[PDB]
RNA sequence: GGAGGGCAAGUCAUGGUGCCAGCAGCCGCGGUAAUUCCAGCUCCAAUA
RNA sequence: GAGGUGAAAUUC
RNA sequence: GACGAUCAGAUACCGUC
RNA sequence: CGAGGAA
RNA sequence: ACCA
RNA sequence: UCCCU
RNA sequence: GGUGGUGGUGCAUGGCCGUUC
RNA sequence: GAACCUGCGGCUUAAUUUGACUCAACACGGG
RNA sequence: GCACGCGCGUUAC
RNA sequence: CACCGCCCGUCGCUUGUAGUAACGAAUGGUCUGGUGAACCUUCUGGACUGCGACAGCAAUGUUGCGGAAAAAUAAGUAAACCCUACCAUUUGGAACAACAAGAAGUCGUAA
RNA sequence: GAAUGAUUAGAGGUUCCGGGGUCGAAAUGACCUUGACCUAUUCUCAAACU
RNA sequence: GCCCAGUGCUCUGAAUGUCAAAGUGAAGAAAUUCAACCAAGCGCGGGUAAACGGCGGGAGUAACUAUGACUCUCUUAAGGUAGCCAAAUGCCUCGUCAUCUAAUUAGUGACG
RNA sequence: GCCAGUGAAAUA
RNA sequence: GGCUGGGGCGGCAC
RNA sequence: CCUAAG
RNA sequence: AGAACAAAAGGGUAAAAGC
RNA sequence: GCUUGUGGCAGUCAAGCGUUCAUAGCGACAUUGCUUUUUGAUUCUUCGAU
RNA sequence: GACCGUCGUGAGACAGGUUA
RNA sequence: GCCCGGAUAGCUCAGUCGGUAGAGCAGGGGAUUGAAAAUCCCCGUGUCCUUGGUUCGAUUCCGAGUCCGGGCACC
RNA sequence: GCCCGGAUAGCUCAGUCGGUAGAGCAGGGGAUUGAAAAUCCCCGUGUCCUUGGUUCGAUUCCGAGUCCGGGCACC
RNA sequence: GCCCGGAUAGCUCAGUCGGUAGAGCAGGGGAUUGAAAAUCCCCGUGUCCUUGGUUCGAUUCCGAGUCCGGGCACCA
């Protein structure tokens, strides 16, 4: 709870364990947070690192598609389908948009809709984890995939997601905490007012818990 | 006893009483407050007078006419006098400004019941009875 | 450019045809209306026939100087003949005598059809 | 009278120059109290009593004050530039 | 009104008075016919009750004589 | 469950008194419950707490209503037991009780309740004061 | 009035009062011809004119009465069919008057008189022969009213009137106006037509 | 044997079983039991034949009572009779054990008297009778077939049928009889 | 000097008038068939 | 909520 | 006297003072 | 004229 | 007559 | 049934 | 000087009829 | 209330025959 | 007889 | 002529009337304070005249005495007149006002 | 008896739209009386007309 | 006599809105600048005229005629009450009728 | 739990 | 405040 | 007074 | 060029200065 | 003190009154004037005495 | 100096009336 | 004495930016009543005050007199 | 002579902002009454003073005028 | 010139701590009625002043705008 024990969150855990000694191979810490909780789509990121930095950690296949050139938007690396005869029948609505939509990431497709978008295609598919986002969409999906991909930073969008790191095993603690709020900018303030919009969290390393409030 | 008194001492009593309880009588009351000299004739039976013009008078409640009348002026007593010209065409007898007899109405006050406020009748024109220019067999002038 | 019903001549030849006898030759029967053809058919009197002839020393003996003299009468059952168009006729109604100049279209229709026999109303109060 | 927000009204700046359209309210008002030398100095009376200055100030009104128009672009990145439109009364773009 | 002085009379159509056929005696003797016309014994002689009035003869000419 | 106030003692043979006053005005109706020693109330509905007329506001009807809406309230005080003090504006008016009077008591007794000692106390006054209207009063 | 005293003369130019001077207390003689109007242009010939010698002012107002007594003979003793009294003056240069107690005042308008040029043709009218006297003796009554002045005078033409030009419209008996130039003769002369006069016509023209 | 209604609708179908009806109604008698509801009997005599009246033939009365087109009792009785049929085709019900329910429910209990005293119009609370229940039950019913009856294809043997129907269920939304039968019921309890 | 009543005397199928002229002591007469007006007739009363 | 009237209304 | 109400009208028959 | 106001 |  | 007539 | 008159007075009247019933 | 019908009033008209006027006039004078 | 005002009725929605 | 009956007042209208009190005037009468004709009486006065004596016989004259006209006088009776109060009898007066009587005037309705 | 804009007055239309009349009276031809615009005339004016 | 709306005065009164200085909170690094509450007073409520003072106006409106106790009205607290006058207040005014004069722009008595 | 998720808005 | 056929009320040739 | 009455 | 050119009056203005 | 509108006062023309006739006696309209005890303008003389 | 009317919150103000 | 004003039947009284004259009451003939009031239709009655002008004509629009009718009169 | 205020249905007075216009009373026709009042249902009414101008449109906004009203004219 | 309150049906006004717009009266339709009231049912219309942001949405929440209402303070 934003106070002192930041760093019993991070210094008194950093050497929890479960056995004996302390082990005799690598480590894995972060700091776990969100992304805005908005609604993946009017307002809740821009740019700018923190950092944070790391990638993946488990699959990354995210969303981008809109017509038979949004296929190969997805093919040289991997992604979801939002097929060509389905915005007249059913490439949205619960599950559907979802489908393309709905993943981990976010999304990084282009843009093509008309007259259907308020309860629809763009519509339903928002705050569930997709809503056109700013991912570079004119030379494709891959550079701006950057931002959806590695590197990273931590392009935290449609439902939560985020990322954090500074040490490997142990010597951070006033900088392990105020490691952990390094691991966060965009994502834990920016522009007008935003030092904080939430209520709690997680956050430990592999050892047990961090901040016990 | 009754109200009177029945004494033979008291004589006074009764006698003042009964000179005292007749004023209650107009016919009494009426000659004993020489009221009968102050009429227009002045107790007089009749009177001569000038014809001030010839008025007509309209009759009473049940009856609708044009009475014929004189105004006249008295001679020594100089008054206004209402005088109805008795029948038919007397009235075309009665020049302006001849002399005139008057006499009352039965008992001198109410007029005939037709009449209203006339207390008079004309008997003469020109010191000429009424009657006598009446009937043509005997005057007119 | 207007004529007239069924030919003014025809009639005048259709009327005083070969038997010019009873003012309304059976010709002209088939030309009326039932009514009409009811009463010559039945008994029309022979009044009718003289005034018939007054109409028409009117109709000659008058200058084309379009002056023809009155006919007066009383005859407003009379159906009008073809022989008497043209005529002025005084049809009395009920005060006066009432001058109709006859045209080809009033025939077969009775003389009375023309002397109003009554002022309709006009208003106020 | 109708006056179009924003209108290419050439302009400058500069670190831009030509014209840019430029987003153009018209001027308001600003407080000072206890700021202004005006009053750093004009606080007095002299002073056990007072009266003011000689211009305080009841004279006689015009009944039309001006338009304070603010026209300002935005990639010539400055700077909110000020204009004078005299006439009242009126109002923004209608029209 | 005034001028409709004695209308009455003026309008009236004079009629005249029968000449006295003969004459009316004045005296003890009219004192004495009426004695006789209605006081004498005859009259008094029919019923007090059924005797005619002193002017039933109002001058009717056909009653007249069927009395006499 | 409930946390009745009636003093701490039960008992369906132990009685318990409240003392009903009842005021009943050929205008208005009133029906109050209160200590033996009436000077602490408790229990207070009038017609006009139940109608929308005022000439209603007497009543048989706000009568019923009125003292049903009292005996629900008073099982609740814990008191099934009441004494009756019946008046009527007595002072120097009509000394006869209103109409919403046997109207009143009859809706208590048939909505349970049970009845102590019943009074009448209309204040008749010695003297008077010259009352309503005057010499000839209230005339059509 | 205020008398004939601002009367003639001119102690000031001309102040026909229009465009520069507007007040012009209206006219006074809204009147000119009143008589046998429409007339013939033939009939009521031989004129008698009344001609002013005296460079004045016949006032406003002034003109006005001789209307007036001028129609009341005229007809009253020759008709409605004799007169025509052609005004033949009439009345601009509007006068003024006088009314910070004394120092430079202009006038207010204050009524609307006429120059009578010592020679001009007053109020004069025309009529025919046998009028004679009839007008002559009448015109008489103005020259009496009317600051005077009198002319009085018989007359000639021209042709507003007889008139002399006697001989003259006694002479274009034959013909009225133009005459003028030579060609398209739409005055009915007489009598062929067109063609004779067209042939003739170029048949100078020509000649040149 | 026993004579069924037109033939097909037996009377001992139904008993009242209510005591209120039970003199007031006539599906009960022998001499009630009847083929066809015509009987030009002589009711309406006494002061109270009306009651001896085999129900429907009351019903068929009340029934041809508008003016000009009725008046004629020979067409009635058959409106009367389809409607019975067409009752029966929706809840397959003896028709009389319904028709009499319906009389039953929509005769309102409760009247308020009109007494007014010097303009004022006051009123009392009166219980209604039996007889004068039947009478306003039936009155009532037809009373509404002819409402929507009119300008309309819907006929009075549907009409009357449909109203029978819910005037037995008491479906406050489907009966203009049973409507009056609580309004009179709840005016006279407000005027009461 | 009267003739509806008081107050003796017309029940004239009389003429004129039409709430006008007028009568009438008091009742009341009179507004087109007046028993009270004007007048005829006949009656009554007191009778130089 | 009283009060007051046929109803109510100023009134408390 | 001041007010409500009632009345076509009410400084009146009722009502508040 | 679409079932007809005060009566 | 009003009541239905 | 006596309210209305 | 009559006849005749759906011409006037129902307040001059018979006869008849309506109303109170 | 509606359109016709018939009586009464009214207003017209050469003339619109006239009686009757709250039940006790008005399809009544057999209209 | 018709700008209309009444009263029996006839036909009907 | 019977509630569509009677009927009251305001104001108005129509036709009229001059009362009671006061004041004015007229006639008459009385009081108050004065002026005061005339005449009875009174004190005067004494033309004129009668007598006696003396101047002459006489007209006349002196004086004594007596009667006695005008004049004048005081007290008195007191006419008229005036002033100061009061009585009686008559008679007078007006616009507006007032009173009297009447009605299917007007507004309402008291009884 | 020139532009313009004012204003007098009657004349002539072999003239058109209407208010009065006529053989008159319902697409009445035809003349008719006041206005309504020409046409050759008459009368008198202009700072802001020539 | 009637008017408490106006101006004044004056009462516990109003469930609520302003309302200064200190005192409090919030923000800067402070200076300082925003805040919230806050006595009276104000404004809201009541009484008050032998307190200042006030006291309307037009339409219709039969029983010749003019007429208003009649009603209609638009209306501000209230719409001049007893009483009283051409008066030391009355404009027109020398008011109109009397009365006192030969005569009255004076007097007095009337009338509104 | 979540990739499924409805609803007015999904949580350890 | 002023200009003002003298001041003023008025009007603004302030 | 006119964002066009620029 | 009798109109039109916001608004007074005058100037001006016709492929326009009017639309 | 000018000026004289306004006041006052005379005057020409003769349509009219004056019953017959314009002028005995008066005169509409229109027009010429005198007057300085009205009144109105004006501000020259006099508030550094009327 | 002093009445009243009438305007004015007041002071006063009336080519209003009244008196010394 | 100058400033406005009305003049209209038997008596009290209105008038397209002139061209025609009216109700009211008196009034006589009716409808009406039992008769009458009241009321409703009808009659009637005149240089619209005398002059001069304007017009085709004036009661009217003009101008003066005229009678009676409200507002102005040493110092 | 100066400054003010209106005017709207037959009458007394509402209303508008530039599109619409009203109420009460009167009145016309039925109903109740024996008949009138009262009362009850039904109904119709407007150059928004004349006047030019603006405007797409004027009762309404300007400019002029008529009428009926009120208010100043002091030294 | 500051400081409070409001903007809702034709009128007067309620109104989630973001999910519906509701009273009372007027107006209208009907029953009742000697007349008029009062009664008694049934209805009628809403950018919830405007413009954007918060939210899945918002009469509501916040900023800003115009208007009206309150108040309090000065004025050379």
């Amino acid at each position: 709870i934003t106070s002192s024990q930041v760093r019993e969150h991070v210094k008194e855990l950093l050497k929890y364990s479960n056995e004996t000694k302390k082990r005799n191979f690598l480590e894995t810490v972060e700091l776990q947070v969100g992304l805005k909780n908005y609604d993946p789509q009017r307002d809740k990121r821009f740019s700018g690192s923190l950092k944070l930095p790391n990638c993946p950690r488990p699959n990354m296949s995210i969303c981008i598609f809109g017509d038979a050139f949004d296929v190969d938007r997805a093919k040289s690396c991997g992604v979801d389908a939002m097929s060509v005869d389905d915005l007249k029948k059913l490439n949205k609505n619960k599950k559907l948009i979802k489908k393309l939509s709905k993943k981990y990431n976010a999304f990084i497709a282009s843009e093509v809709l008309i007259k259907q978008v308020p309860r629809l295609l763009g519509p339903q598919l928002s705050k569930a984890g997709k809503f056109p986002t700013p991912v570079s969409h004119n030379d494709d999906l891959y550079g701006k995939v950057t931002d959806v991909r590695s590197t990273i930073k931590f392009q935290l969008k449609k439902v939560l997601c985020l990322a954090v790191a500074v040490g490997n095993v142990e010597m951070e603690e006033d900088v392990l905490v105020n490691q952990i709020l390094m691991s966060v900018n965009f994502f834990v303030s920016l522009l007008k007012k935003n030092w904080q919009n939430v209520g709690s969290l997680v956050v430990k390393s592999s050892m047990g818990p961090a901040f016990r409030l | 006893g009754v109200g009177k008194p029945r004494g033979i001492r008291a004589g006074r009593k009764l006698a003042r009483h009964r000179k005292d309880q007749r004023w209650a009588d107009n016919d009494f009351n009426k000659r004993l407050l020489g009221s009968r000299w102050r009429n227009p004739f002045m107790g007089a039976s009749h009177a001569k007078g000038l014809v001030t013009e010839k008025i007509g008078i309209e009759s009473k409640q049940p009856n609708s006419a044009v009475r014929k009348c004189v105004r006249v002026l008295l001679r020594k007593n100089s008054k206004k006098i209402a005088a109805f010209v008795p029948m038919d065409g007397c009235l075309n007898f009665l020049a302006e400004n001849d002399e005139v007899l008057v006499a009352g109405l039965g008992r001198q006050g109410h007029a005939v019941g037709d009449i209203p406020g006339v207390r008079f009748k004309v008997v003469c024109v020109k010191g000429i009875s009424l009657l006598a220019l009446f009937k043509g067999k005997k005057e007119k002038r | 450019f207007t004529f007239r019903g069924k030919g003014l001549e025809e009639l005048t030849a259709l009327a005083s045809g070969s038997n010019s006898e009873k003012l309304i030759s059976d010709e002209l029967a088939a030309l009326f209306d039932a009514k009409t053809r009811r009463r010559v058919k039945r008994g029309i009197s022979e009044k009718y026939a003289k005034f018939v002839n007054k109409v028409r020393r009117s109709k000659e003996k008058c200058p084309a100087g379009e002056k023809p003299v009155p006919v007066k009468t009383h005859y407003r059952s009379m159906i009008v003949i073809p022989e008497l168009v043209g005529g002025i006729v005084g049809v009395y109604n009920g005060k006066e005598f009432v001058n109709v100049e006859v045209k080809f279209d009033m025939i077969g229709k009775y003389l009375a059809e023309f002397a109003m026999t009554y002022k309709p109303t006009t208003h106020g109060k | 009278v109708n006056v179009p927000k924003t209108r290419k009204t050439y302009c400058k700046g500069k670190t831009c120059r030509k014209h840019t359209q430029h987003k153009v309210t018209q001027y308001k008002a600003g407080k000072a109290s206890l700021f202004a030398q005006g009053k750093r100095r004009y606080d007095r009376k002299q002073s056990g009593f007072g009266g003011q200055t000689k211009p305080v100030f009841h004279k006689k009104a015009k009944t039309t004050k001006k338009v304070v128009l603010r026209l300002e672009c935005v990639k010539c990145k400055t700077r909110a530039q000020l204009t004078l439109k005299r006439c009242k009364h009126f109002e923004l773009g209608g029209e | 009104t005034l001028a409709k002085a004695g209308k009455v009379r003026k309008q009236t159509p004079k009629v005249e008075k029968k000449d006295k056929p003969r004459k009316t005696p004045k005296g003890r003797s009219y004192k004495r016919i009426l004695y006789n016309r209605r006081y004498a014994p005859h009259i008094l002689a029919t019923d007090p009750k059924k005797r005619k009035s002193p002017n039933w003869h109002a001058g009717k000419k056909e009653k007249m004589d069927a009395a006499a | 469950e409930v946390i009745s106030y009636g003093p701490p003692n039960v008992g369906a043979n132990e009685n318990v008194f409240g003392v009903c006053h009842i005021m009943a005005t050929w205008n208005d109706t009133f029906i109050h419950v209160t200590d033996l020693s009436g000077r602490e109330t408790l229990v207070r509905v009038t017609g006009g707490m139940k109608v929308k007329a005022d000439r209603e506001e007497s009543s048989p009807y706000a009568a019923m209503q009125a003292a049903i809406d009292v005996v629900n309230r008073c099982k609740e005080l814990k008191i099934n037991a009441l004494h009756i003090k019946l008046r009527a504006k007595g002072g120097v008016e009509t000394k006869q009780p209103g109409p919403g009077a046997q109207s009143a008591l009859r809706a208590l007794a048939r909505s349970g309740m049970k009845i102590g000692r019943i009074e009448d106390v209309t204040p008749i006054p010695t003297d008077s004061t010259r009352r309503e209207g005057g010499r000839r009063g209230r005339r059509l | 009035r205020r008398p004939a005293r601002c009367y003639r003369y001119q102690k000031n130019k001309p102040y026909p009062k229009s465009r520069y001077n507007r007040a012009v207390p209206d006219s006074k003689i809204r009147i000119y011809d009143l008589g046998k109007k429409k007339a013939t242009v033939d009939e009521f010939p031989l004129c008698v004119h009344l001609v002013s010698n005296e460079l004045e002012q016949l006032s406003s107002e002034a003109l006005e009465a001789a209307r007036i007594c001028a129609n009341k003979y005229m007809t009253t003793v020759s008709g409605r069919d004799a007169f025509h009294l052609r005004v033949r003056v009439h009345p601009f240069h509007v006068l003024r008057i006088n009314k910070q107690g004394m120092r430079g005042a202009w006038g207010k308008p204050h009524g609307l008189a006429a120059r009578v040029d010592i020679g001009q043709i007053i109020f004069s009218v025309r009529t025919k022969d046998s009028n004679k006297d009839v007008v002559v003796e009448g015109l008489r009554r103005a020259r009496y009213k009317f600051p005077g002045q009198q002319k009085i005078i018989l007359s000639k033409k021209w042709g507003f009137t007889n008139l002399d030009r006697p001989e003259y419209l006694k002479k274009r008996e034959a013909g009225e106006v133009k005459d003028d130039g030579a060609f398209v003769k739409f005055l009915s002369k007489k009598g062929s037509l067109e063609n004779n006069i067209r042939e003739f016509p170029e048949y100078f023209a020509a000649q040149a | 044997t026993q004579p069924k209604l037109f033939g097909k609708w037996n009377y001992d179908e139904v008993k009242i079983q209510d005591p209120c009806f039970q003199n007031y109604i006539a599906c009960t008698t022998t001499k009630s039991q009847v083929f066809v509801p015509h009987t030009a009997g002589r009711y309406q005599v006494k002061k109270f034949r009306k009651t001896q009246c085999p129900i429907v033939e009351r019903l068929i009365g009340t029934l041809m009572f508008h003016g000009r087109n009725a008046g004629k009792k020979a067409l009635c009785i058959k409106v009367v009779k389809n409607a019975f049929e067409i009752i029966h085709l929706v809840t397959g019900r003896n028709p009389l054990e319904v028709f009499v329910g319906a009389v039953q429910n929509a005769g309102p209990r409760e009247d308020s008297t009109r007494i007014g005293t010097a303009g004022v119009v006051r009123k009392q609370a009166v219980d209604v009778a039996p007889m004068r229940r039947v009478n306003l039950a039936i009155y009532f019913i037809i009373k509404g077939c002819r409402e929507s009856a009119f300008k309309s294809m819907r006929s009075i043997a549907e009409t009357l049928a449909d109203e029978i129907i819910n005037a037995e269920k008491n479906n406050t939304q489907s009966s203009w009889a049973i409507r009056k039968k609580d309004e009179i019921e709840k005016v006279a309890k407000g005027n009461r």
